């Protein structure tokens, strides 16, 4: 049962619960995770309704494997007087939303990449992958981008995993399910 | 093992020497169960004990479970395992797994408050 | 859920109660970082373990024990305060400079609180209600 | 699939009905009583498309009202298994994909789209999408699904759908 | 082409081509996205069943 | 026992004429015009509603003699009533495609002939 290898290992109950598994820092790009949920976390709203302490509370988090209650109460000089238990749940839940926007990024550079293999190989990418995969700052221009990509290479999407797909079954010689015209 | 078997249920022969066969249940007396052989080659009717049958489902059935922790659910099976079927409650709308051997607080027209 | 109910069904088939925070690590098989994280909310009606104080801190503890005049200091100082303003803010920080390693100022305040009062509930005291609650 | 087939209903007509404008009068109460309705034997009755013939109305002993039998040909949504068909996705769930085909409601359980899929919880909206993000299946798109499974209420039908063949899936 | 059987049906078309590639440019959306942030109006009235 | 896959339907709807997603936009459209002009306080249900919407996201055809054509132009070929609907509905474009859609369609032509029907029904789109 899953229960037991969950409650076997030495992290919080609800770190295995939560989709995005915890994994460690390296200090640079948890640099860019506090000043990217400062900037998106702690910004004006539409309707009407520090960078350091979150650096400190996300080392916590992601190194020290430490929950918002025991950072809160036991390690208040971190991050008090600028964060409070309610804001230290917002940045556990803003850390979420950040690792999908990262990943999402690199698994739209991956296909990019892809694509300039394909063309290579048969308008082009030549500094938009670069320039926007990293220029992204949130998911809604996220958006953006990916059918940007869409627009000129959606046509051919198909085309390239369909020959993927034989590639393999041709290197053999997965769910290797073709895909539809997209017309 | 008191078996949850009831005519118009399909079963196939687990135990024994028709393992593997097919076959749709016609009667239930105590443990002895009467099914019709679901194949072109076989029309004669069969009779095994309840210990040797099992319920089996295909992804598409429509089924209501009958026993244990979801009695009176009903749901589409969405997919089959050997160890258990997964189906779609219909209306509650939540995965369900179940195992295939299961497949007053208020009256009708009650008035009930819901939000103050 | 799956680690609570565990530690729950540990400590009734051996029908004893927790006599103190290490018997968690010693008689379950928790690791140490759900310890850290879960020791400090775990009350236990060895004095300091029915405290805020976390097993991590008890060498503070019992240092401000010994400085206030070590179980037999620490049952004192628990009946009554010796001393409330005896601690100093810039002795405890000098010092943590190379014992502790950190600006630990605001845990030694609540150290003293806590030692003051043990598990002092937070919660605002109870209030009959008001008449517009009452409505 | 929409199919235009000849149908017969049998219609209780209230005598004060009856007078000049009675066979017009049978003619709108059929409409009303038969589109939308909807069946396990034939589907949804989208659209009555035309009345063949009114029968005679047999008065009904012992009460005054007289009942026709008529038959019409009407536009009707039939679903079956093995369909594939266009449908529109609705609503993106942990748990599958919440689709309309027409006025079918229809379920894509998580079980039955091709294993490289996961969803993405806080996408704007929700979506489903591949280890490479290739591609991304969420409210609005247009998905080519087949039917394997349905079930029939009252006035009512859903279907459970599969994109493990082929060429199914987006657009 | 059939596809297009007029210059008037062919010049629709290229309009749609234009049309898609300004539309889904990252920067033109980038920068309408925060005209809407910045400037932008509701305007509701009822159905006519709201109207009830 | 009901799988369009093997082309097995039940007798009662046999005996029934398909029709192409645009065919039903074109009569459902003649429908709700002829609601307006002959004005009575009547109502459109939800089930026409959301399904003339619906076929109208899909009616690969919008001309009316474009609709006819196909149909002829594909009832000269020896299809059945339901490759004729799901062909026109769903426009595969690779005749491997058109098979893997609809099974029965395997050795029913040759891949080259069925590109060519294939073909002929993509340039009609609209």
């Amino acid at each position: 049962d899953q229960d037991n290898e969950i409650r076997a290992t030495d992290l919080p109950e609800r770190f295995q619960l939560r989709s995005i598994p915890v994994k460690g820092a390296e200090d640079d790009e948890l640099e860019e995770e506090a000043d990217w949920i400062y900037r998106n976390a702690f910004a004006t709203p539409t309707i009407s309704l520090t960078i350091q302490k979150i650096k400190e509370a996300l080392g916590f988090m992601r190194n020290q494997h430490f929950e918002v209650p025991f950072i809160a109460f036991y390690r208040k000089e971190y991050v008090e007087p600028e964060l409070h238990i309610n804001d230290l749940w917002r940045v556990w839940q803003w850390d979420e939303k950040w690792t999908q926007l990262r990943i999402r990024k690199e698994n739209l550079t991956r296909l990019f990449e892809k694509m300039q293999a394909y063309q290579y190989e048969q308008r082009a990418l030549d500094t938009t992958d670069m320039e926007r995969l990293k220029d992204v700052q949130s998911m809604d221009e996220l958006k953006d981008v990916y059918n940007h990509f869409l627009l000129y290479y959606g046509r051919d999407i198909p085309k390239m995993q369909n020959a993927a797909k034989a590639s393999r079954k041709k290197l053999k010689r997965g769910p290797e399910l073709k895909q539809a015209s997209r017309r | 093992r008191e078996h949850n078997f009831q005519p118009g249920d399909n079963v196939e022969v687990c135990e024994g020497e028709l393992i593997n066969l097919q076959g749709k249940i016609l009667s239930v007396d105590g443990n002895k169960i009467t099914i019709m052989p679901k194949h072109e080659d076989l029309k004669d009717m069969l009779e095994f004990p309840a210990q040797e049958l099992r319920k089996y489902f295909k992804m598409g059935d429509h089924v209501k479970v009958i026993a244990g922790r979801f009695e009176g659910d009903t749901g589409l099976i969405v997919r089959v395992e050997e160890n258990f079927v997964i189906l779609f409650s219909d209306l509650t709308m939540h995965e369900l797994k179940v195992l295939p051997r299961d497949l007053g607080q208020h009256e009708w027209g009650e008035l009930v408050q819901l939000d103050p | 859920p799956r680690k609570g109910t565990h530690l729950l069904k540990i400590l009734k088939q051996n029908n004893t109660r927790l006599e103190s925070r290490t018997q968690l690590v010693t008689m379950c098989h928790m690791g140490p970082k759900v310890f850290m994280n879960c020791a400090g909310f775990l009350k236990i009606d060895e004095v300091l373990d029915g405290s805020r104080v976390h097993p991590e801190t008890y060498e503070w503890a019992r240092k401000m024990a010994v400085d206030a005049l070590p179980a037999g200091a620490l049952e004192e100082i628990l009946e009554n305060p010796e001393r409330l303003k005896d601690l100093d803010l810039d002795a405890f920080a000098e010092e943590l400079e190379r014992q502790g390693y950190g600006d630990k100022h605001i845990t030694l305040y609540d150290i003293r609180a806590e030692l003051s009062c043990r598990y002092k509930d937070l919660r605002t005291a109870y209030r009959s209600p008001n008449t517009e609650e009452i409505f | 699939m929409f199919y235009h087939i000849s149908l017969e209903h049998e219609i209780l007509l209230h005598p004060r009905y009856f007078g000049p404008n009675l066979l017009n009068t049978v003619k709108q109460k059929l409409f009303t009583e038969v589109e939308g309705t909807c069946t396990g034997k034939y589907g949804f009755v989208i659209a009555v498309t035309t009345i063949d013939n009114i029968g005679a109305g047999v008065i009904q002993p012992g009460r005054g009202f007289v009942l026709y039998p008529v038959k019409y040909k009407a536009i009707v949504f039939r679903p079956f298994k093995g369909e594939v068909v266009d449908a529109v996705v609705t609503q993106v769930n942990k748990v599958g994909l919440f689709t309309e085909i027409g006025p079918m409601s229809c379920f894509i359980s998580r079980h039955s789209i091709p294993s490289e899929m996961e969803f993405d919880p806080n996408s704007n909206p929700p979506c489903y999408k591949t280890m490479d993000e290739d591609i991304v299946i969420q409210q609005d798109d247009e998905i080519r699904l087949k039917i394997v499974g349905t079930r029939v209420d009252k006035n009512d039908i859903f279907a459970i759908g599969s994109l493990m063949d082929d060429y199914l899936g987006l657009v | 082409c059939s596809q297009f059987p007029t210059p008037e049906a062919v010049l629709e078309g290229a309009r749609y081509m234009v049309a898609l590639q300004i539309a889904r440019e990252p920067l033109v959306r980038q920068v309408l996205r925060q005209t809407f942030q910045e400037r932008a109006k509701l305007n509701i009235t009822p159905t006519k069943k709201g109207r009830k | 026992e009901e799988d369009a896959s093997q082309l097995i339907f039940p007798k009662e709807f046999e005996t029934a004429e398909t029709l192409l997603n645009s065919e039903v936009h074109m009569l459902l459209e003649h429908r709700k015009q002829q609601n307006e002009s002959a004005e009575d306080e009547q109502e459109l249900s939800e089930v026409f509603m959301k399904t003339l919407n619906y076929t109208a996201r899909f009616s690969r055809f919008k001309n009316r003699e474009t609709i006819a054509s196909v149909r002829s132009l594909l009832l000269q070929k020896k299809l059945h009533k339901f490759e004729l609907a799901c062909l026109a509905n769903l426009c595969p474009e690779t005749a491997e495609e058109s098979k893997a859609l609809i099974p029965s369609l395997e050795g029913r032509f040759e891949d080259e002939e069925l590109q060519q029907i294939l073909d002929d029904i993509q340039t009609k789109r609209s």
